[PDB]
């Protein structure tokens, strides 16, 4: 779950 | 699709026609436009503008190339030059 | 069906209505209509823009550049203000 | 040769993603950003590495990044916040810093660019839980959030708050729960593009619409291209919005970058492909629109094995400019010592004050  | 600025002394008119549009057909619109038969006026007769140097890529919407009308000969008043003004 | 435009030095620029409706302040002065300010190297050109955008507007092909001499930049942005177009 | 991306140029902020961007007719303003690479991310300067809490601006007149130098609280969710604009100000909701879920937000921030001011706004309610990668909009004066994930359990929730009186309440009317998905609105309803999970990418044939009025979700089946088909499966994408249509750009499904443009107009639901293919194909970029009708692109991923990221910055545009665009722009090109010339010698020039105030 990347927020990048 | 070519597009055409009609050009008679200080009088300019902005259309469009097609490639395989008539000089007959030019001169009925303009006479729709000005109100001048056709018989009276020449540009500048049935050859269609396939054949008459009006190609689609040099009478862009953006810069379309000027037609001489006379009802006498061509008159064309030119447009006023730009004015000059220093950089600062 | 044609909408007539004086110059200010007197050239005559003969439209179509809805190439000239694209200015809003054409729409609000509306046939004739007179500019004394905007010269006719001018208006010649706002015209040549009035068609250019009425043909490519919602067009999925790409648009061509319009070209514009740097001399008459300053005077063609001051009508391009003043006819909100 | 007016529609195509044009990459600009001209100190330059380093490489970053996850950052968002909203523009006016003035400036591109560019808010957070995330970057592993140390040597990238400007060394041991970086105190919030792998963080960019720096707030920059693109001047368009003079094609010139500026770092704001604001003051009070600088917010810490850094990546995949959500940010608009209104009016003036910049509203900021949601993120998440780093690690991922370690610490994600649900407030709001507001700064005044004018004022550069940094402050927070004290709504009332039953707020969103803290959740990152989530799409807000502004419709009526209101602010409309929903989606984005906790960190580990997804969200579905169509929050509003009433920025009159800043109370916060949650929509009760269904989509699938997805994050970094993308808003359209038009004033009656709310579309949704775009998004998914971690392990898949949801379609884009297919759009849910929220109803204000009848306060229920509605499925529209979008029509295809001529010979085209649908925008492929994507997200982590960018949307923006002129009038009704809405442009999609960027993004991936999980294994593929995708490097084109699409657009959808909200009246009839008809997909167009534009002829436009990116220089760079990214994803989790940020891009945003002008008044004026024109697209910038910044920051994103290029690589999705090496994980390389950009610092490339990219315009185009998307409709028929103004006559005063196309003039404002032909004269900064020919005249680059315009910026130089002082207020009142522009006036005596002639340009009103807005031009001078945007060109200066």
């Amino acid at each position: 779950l990347r927020g990048g | 699709d070519v597009f055409l600025m009609i050009r008679r002394h200080k009088t300019t008119i902005f259309t469009d026609a097609k490639e395989s549009s008539t000089v007959f057909e030019l001169k009925r619109i303009v006479e729709g436009i000005l109100k001048r038969p056709p018989d009276e006026q020449r540009l500048y007769d049935g050859k269609t503008l396939g054949e008459c140097g009006f190609t689609s890529q040099t009478a862009r919407p953006q810069a379309p190339a000027t037609v001489g009308l006379a009802f006498e000969a061509l008159c064309i008043e030119p447009f006023s030059s730009p004015p000059e003004l220093p950089d600062v | 069906m044609y909408v007539k435009l004086i110059s200010s030095d007197g050239h005559e620029f003969i439209v179509k209505r809805e190439h000239a409706l694209t200015s809003g302040t054409i729409k609000a002065m509306l046939n004739e209509v007179n500019f004394r300010e905007i010269p006719s190297h001018v208006l010649s050109k706002v015209c040549m823009y009035f068609t250019y955008k009425v043909r490519y507007t919602n067009s999925s092909t790409e648009i061509p550049e319009f070209p514009i001499a740097p001399e008459i930049a300053l005077e063609l942005l001051m009508a391009a203000n003043f006819l909100d177009c | 040769q007016l529609n195509r991306f044009v990459q600009l140029s001209g100190r330059p902020p380093p490489a970053r993603s996850g950052h968002r961007c909203v523009a006016d007719n003035t400036n591109l303003y560019v808010f957070g950003g995330y970057n592993p690479d140390y040597d990238e991310s400007g060394g041991p300067d970086n105190e919030d590495y792998p963080l960019f809490r720096e707030l920059w601006r693109y001047h368009f007149a003079t094609g010139v990044w500026h770092q704001m130098g604001t003051d009070g609280y600088m917010p810490r969710e850094l990546a995949s916040m959500s940010l608009v604009l209104h009016g003036n100000n910049l509203l900021v909701f949601g993120g998440t810093g780093i690690p991922f879920g370690e610490s994600n937000g649900n407030d709001v921030h507001v700064c005044n660019v004018k004022y550069k001011r940094w402050a927070l706004l004290s709504c009332r309610g039953k707020k969103p839980s803290r959740i990152y990668g989530q799409a807000m909009a502004i419709i009526n004066g209101s602010l409309y959030v929903f989606g984005g994930t906790t960190g580990y359990i997804y969200s579905t929730d169509l929050h509003k708050l009433d920025l009159n009186t800043r109370e916060w309440t949650q929509l009760k009317p269904l989509p699938e729960e997805r994050y970094r998905h993308e808003i359209a609105h038009d004033g009656q309803r709310i579309y949704i593009l775009g998004g998914g999970t971690s392990w898949t990418a949801y379609s884009l044939n297919k759009i849910h619409a929220y109803n204000l009025e009848t306060n229920a979700w509605e499925e529209i089946a979008t029509k295809p291209h001529e010979k085209i088909g649908f925008p492929a499966a994507r997200r982590c994408h960018s949307c923006v919005q002129i009038k009704n249509d809405v442009f999609i750009c960027g993004g991936y499904n999980g294994e593929v970058i995708l490097g084109d443009i699409w657009k959808l107009n909200l009246q009839t639901f008809q997909w167009v492909k534009l002829p436009a293919t990116m220089p760079e194909p990214v994803y989790f970029h940020c891009a945003a629109v002008t008044p004026a009708g024109c697209m910038y692109i910044h920051g994103g991923v290029v690589n999705i094995h090496e994980n390389k990221r950009t610092g490339s910055l990219f315009k185009i545009w998307l409709v028929v400019p103004s006559l005063l665009e196309l003039a404002w722009e032909k004269l900064l090109a020919a005249f680059p010592n315009l910026a130089n010339l002082s207020r009142t010698q522009l006036l005596h020039l002639g340009l009103t004050q807005g031009l001078i105030e945007r060109l200066k």
